[PDB]
RNA sequence: AGAUCUUGGUGGUAGUAGCAAAUAUUCAAACGAGAACUUUGAAGGCCGAAGUGGAGAAGGGUUCCAUGUGAACAGCAGUUGAACAUGGGUCAGUCGGUCCUGAGAGAUGGGCGAGCGCCGUUCCGAAGGGACGGGCGAUGGCCUCCGUUGCCCUCGGCCGAUCGAAAGGGAGUCGGGUUCAGAUCCCCGAAUCCGGAGUGGCGGAGAUGGGCGCCGCGAGGCGUCCAGUGCGGUAACGCGACCGAUCCCGGAGAAGCCGGCGGGAGCCCCGGGGAGAGUUCUCUUUUCUUUGUGAAGGGCAGGGCGCCCUGGAAUGGGUUCGCCCCGAGAGAGGGGCCCGUGCCUUGGAAAGCGUCGCGGUUCCGGCGGCGUCCGGUGAGCUCUCGCUGGCCCUUGAAAAUCCGGGGGAGAGGGUGUAAAUCUCGCGCCGGGCCGUACCCAUAUCCGCAGCAGGUCUCCAAGGUGAACAGCCUCUGGCAUGUUGGAACAAUGUAGGUAAGGGAAGUCGGCAAGCCGGAUCCGUAACUUCGGGAUAAGGAUUGGCUCUAAGGGCUGGGUCGGUCGCGGCCGGCGCCUAGCAGCCGACUUAGAACUGGUGCGGACCAGGGGAAUCCGACUGUUUAAUUAAAACAAAGCAUCGCGAAGGCCCG
RNA sequence: AAGCCAGAGGAAACUCUGGUGGAGGUCCGUAGCGGUCCUGACGUGCAAAUCGGUCGUCCGACCUGGGUAUAGGGGCGAAAG
């Protein structure tokens, strides 16, 4: 909502940070291992813990 | 025509939200939020119902920043009772002391005879 | 709310300090605002005086009774009621009264009572005639009304 | 905002330490003379204009006397 | 002109409740409407505030009576013999 | 090889079912490789103010904004997107939280418990750590004298921690401008609340007068003495302040629902004057749009008063829609107070808006001209205020917080350009933290989803009409609800019609159909006398032209006997069956004429009667097959209990 | 409905008539709440209970948000397990 406390506002300020692609530069490291973010949230798709 | 929304978050119709029809330099129709009706203090007597007069009516934290004379009248127990009672427990006061007086004085010759 | 017996708001003096005490004495049919009431062991017998059982005659008839020497009122407390001093002995300082269910009891004669009945009269005459009227009625008392057999 | 009602008022005012700065306004009617003070602008309505001028050279030095026209 | 035969005051009730529960309750509600002489002021003010309250608009003196009727005959039975009982306590 | 076996993968079905709830799209152009779906323009429609409009609460959490991409997703497509990627965006003393308490939750003391712990919330507590007051002192120091500090005396029951509302209580911010996205927060301009000022910031108040001796022509000066914690009004009460503690009293906060009136505003309506548009085949001085003044002060209307003074009323009077009021003081006359959201004024026109132009700063709060005017209406609708009633075996919060009064413990100076003190005017400083974007729903929430479901509110135009009904339209919005094209087979879903008969169909008039609004008549049995009842039944209803009836404002003089073609008194006269003029809503009744007898012409909108059974009625009930005769109910009856108690939990 | 006014008739008791008034778990009927019938639609649905018309109530035992309390042999139940 509109009105929020601060815990709540730092909670997804924190989800929305870690919901970027990673960095095309991370696939040419030596046993990367890694092609995407298989972390990635969509706020329609899934809904967050709280 | 021109139709209206709240100014504020307060989105119901509560008692603290209420809200006046005012035209703005912009001719334009806004809300003005008011502020509830005051009410003028109640004798101390608690007999006769009507409220006291000579003291502005406003919302009780307005009242620390109005003057002396605007919050009492110039009589004793002024602002804080009716004249009439006034008068009447002056009148009773009065009387109920003659009346000590006269008890007294009724006992004291009384007791002239063994 | 929830009783048919009005309550009196009676102030009295205090007597070890300047204050005023405000009491919340059951309303004994007849008393008026702008009444004096009296309470004590020298009061006179009059409707709303508070006196022990023990200085009232044979046959008076009280409000608001003690079931203990020193507590407050607890009998004939509901609204109409009252009960009915019968009679006395010095010795042993009992005296035997009348309770409204009828039942005869025997109480120390120190137990002070308001004189007359309890105001709010004939209440249980009026017909409720309505189920609405009866959940007004137990909705400012308990929730004990709508009764399944 | 306060009006003020006479002349010798408003010099006074204008000689106040808040005093900031005086606007003149010349209606059709009237000029107004408007001193912003620390917690009010008070405004004097001058009906005939002579006198309005009068005031104008009678203001007080060190105040910003900027002109509305 | 007279509006109803018999019912008088229950005719709010209309057909329900039996008719007589209505004739019951008439009574009991005219004199609980009904404005009482006050006995302090004099005036045609006594009217009933709650059950067992009774008040006088002009004098503002409020007393504490029946449910339906501003004294009961029963009170006032009581009232004649605590007075009976006080003039014959003392001498 | 099986176990309706476990996991994973793949077939036929099958290019099949299907992409059909809420009327609808069409033309041209642009970008683009590509257009039924994007964008712009034109046209036709819909939502029709109880919206498909404009904003919020909960919930979501970046979905908001700009730019780009066309992999996957948006059940067709897409040049589009709530997708993807890259950047950006939420500014507060006065909008909320924060403070208060509510229903309640919950420590400590105590009690219980093997124990984690839980019972209890004033009950089995030495439960006040505060105080301007006075004394003892340390002089800490600008040691004058007031500020520090320790102890003692005196006073001190929130009698109980603490938490508990973004809808309750709760001081005080409004107007204009501005962005791609933020504003009551930013900028501009006007205010305001709270807190602070020790060295006291300025004024004003307190507060600065009489008496006696002298001097002095008088006025006026000198000395002494005495007052002086304000003043006015008969009163209601008023004036700009108006010494005062512990303590006490009171008020505000602080109160339900419904009815009927009245005042004010906003909107609606009408008549003109402007400005700009629309029509002009003919007519239309015509049709449409627009035509401001915030908070905060001052003044004045208006509304209200169960406020005061004079006076004393029956031949009772005053008065409301209703009421109701009066020797406990009517009517009448004169005052006082409260509210003042209305008008004027400061704010204020400089701003805003509408038009007509002129320069450019690639993208100016640019510059200039003109205007922003006069009126009338009302059972109109919506808010607000006020008055007066009705209902209750229902009586409709608490606490923070603020204020007034009683009392006078004390303090202040010796007549001084004075003191203590000040709720008066002006001046100086500060107001920390958190939230603030967007959606708020036939696509941003829940329902596995862009799901016909669910989800709390605010604002509310014109016509018809009783109406927030239904139907049409304006402001605003949208593209027909996750696809289009071509045909018009059966069967279906939804909607109509049907000659003659009229329930013969069927378990059963199921479904459909009939009736329906308003006016005027006229209404039975039965009945608990209230009802039945819109009983039943009958007539009328359009258009046009009139005719009556239902109101409000003013003014009615007999005149120069004269000078403030006008005014004071008076010789100077009989509207007194009331007239003259002006203005104004709708409503009712009647008449004539008239149309192919059609007229509540769409919309809205009871089929009726005679009985039997059950339940008295209103209400409630198996969310998702049973709404009932079931449950409840008032009424009636019975039982237990006088508190060391009845019933019950533990 | 009570209450009230006026007129008329009455010896009174009182009655009759016309207005006023606006009561009611009152009636028709929006919104809201509910869910009768078509045993309609749908029934691999829009929907793991919805949709259309027709319906019941619509000033009260009314509808509803938020905050609270009651927790499993327990709660709560105008009562249908
Ligand atoms: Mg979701
Ligand atoms: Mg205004
Ligand atoms: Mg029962
Ligand atoms: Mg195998
Ligand atoms: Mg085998
Ligand atoms: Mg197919
Ligand atoms: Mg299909
Ligand atoms: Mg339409
Ligand atoms: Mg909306
Ligand atoms: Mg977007
Ligand atoms: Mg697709
Ligand atoms: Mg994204
Ligand atoms: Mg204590
Ligand atoms: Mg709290
Ligand atoms: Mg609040
Ligand atoms: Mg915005
Ligand atoms: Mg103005
Ligand atoms: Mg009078
Ligand atoms: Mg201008
Ligand atoms: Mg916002
Ligand atoms: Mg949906
Ligand atoms: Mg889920
Ligand atoms: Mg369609
Ligand atoms: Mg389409
Ligand atoms: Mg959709
Ligand atoms: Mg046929
Ligand atoms: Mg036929
Ligand atoms: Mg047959
Ligand atoms: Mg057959
Ligand atoms: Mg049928
Ligand atoms: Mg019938
Ligand atoms: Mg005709
Ligand atoms: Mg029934
Ligand atoms: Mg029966
Ligand atoms: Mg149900
Ligand atoms: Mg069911
Ligand atoms: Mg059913
Ligand atoms: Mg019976
Ligand atoms: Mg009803
Ligand atoms: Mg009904
Ligand atoms: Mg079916
Ligand atoms: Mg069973
Ligand atoms: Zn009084
Ligand atoms: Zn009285």
């Amino acid at each position: 909502s509109s009105h929020k406390t601060f815990r709540i506002k730092r909670f997804l300020a924190k989800k929305q940070k870690q919901n970027r692609p990673i960095p095309q530069w991370i696939r040419m490291k030596t046993g990367n291992k890694i092609r995407y973010n298989s972390k990635r949230r969509h706020w329609r798709r899934t809904k967050l813990g709280l | 025509v021109q139709r209206l929304t709240y100014r504020r978050r307060l989105s119901y119709n509560t008692a603290s939200n209420k809200t006046r029809l005012s035209r703005t330099p912009g001719n334009r129709i806004v809300y003005l939020y008011t502020k509830k009706v005051g009410k003028a203090p109640k004798s101390a007597c608690g007999v006769c119902p009507g409220r006291l007069r000579g003291v502005r009516a406003v919302r009780p934290k307005v009242l620390m920043r109005l003057s002396k004379t605007k919050k009492h009248v110039s009589r004793a127990y002024g602002g804080s009772m009716c004249a009439k009672c006034v008068r009447d427990r002056i009148k009773r006061a009065f009387l109920i002391e003659e009346q000590k007086i006269v008890v007294k004085v009724l006992k004291a010759q009384a007791q002239s005879q063994k | 709310p929830g009783r048919g017996a009005p309550l009196a708001k009676v102030v009295f003096r205090d007597p070890y300090r300047f204050k005023k005490r405000t009491e919340l004495f059951i309303a004994a049919e007849g008393i008026h605002t702008g009444q004096f009431v009296y309470c004590g062991k020298k009061a006179q017998l009059n409707i709303g005086n508070v006196l022990p059982v023990g200085t009232m005659p044979e046959g008076t008839i009280v409000c608001c009774l003690e079931e203990k020497p020193g507590d407050r009122g607890k009998l004939a407390r509901a609204s109409g009621n009252y009960a009915t001093v019968i009679s006395h002995n010095p010795e042993t300082k009992k005296t035997r009264v009348k309770l409204p269910s009828g039942s005869k009891k025997v109480i120390s004669s120190a137990n002070r009572a308001v004189v007359g009945v309890v105001a709010g009269g004939g209440r249980i005459d009026k017909p409720i005639l309505k189920a609405g009227r009866a959940y007004h009625k137990y909705k400012a008392k308990r929730n004990c009304w709508p009764r399944v057999r | 905002p306060r009006k003020i009602e006479e002349i010798k008022d408003f010099l006074l005012t204008a000689r106040r330490k808040d005093a900031k700065s005086v606007k003149i306004k010349k209606n059709k009617d009237n000029v107004k003379f408007k001193v912003r003070c620390s917690r009010y602008l008070y405004t004097l309505v001058i009906t005939d204009k002579e006198k309005a001028e009068k005031l104008k050279q009678s203001l007080p030095p060190g105040l910003a006397v900027k002109e509305l026209k | 002109a007279k509006r109803t035969k018999k019912v008088g005051i229950v005719g709010k009730y209309g057909t329900r409740y039996g008719a007589s529960l209505r004739k019951m309750v008439k009574k009991i509600e005219i004199s609980q409407h009904a404005k009482y002489t006050c006995s302090f002021c004099g005036k045609t003010k006594m009217k009933r505030r709650a059950v067992g309250i009774w008040h006088c608009g002009s004098c503002m003196k409020t007393v504490a009576g029946g449910a339906w009727t501003y004294n009961t005959t029963s009170a006032v039975t009581v009232k004649s013999a605590i007075r009976r009982l006080k003039e014959l306590k003392d001498q």
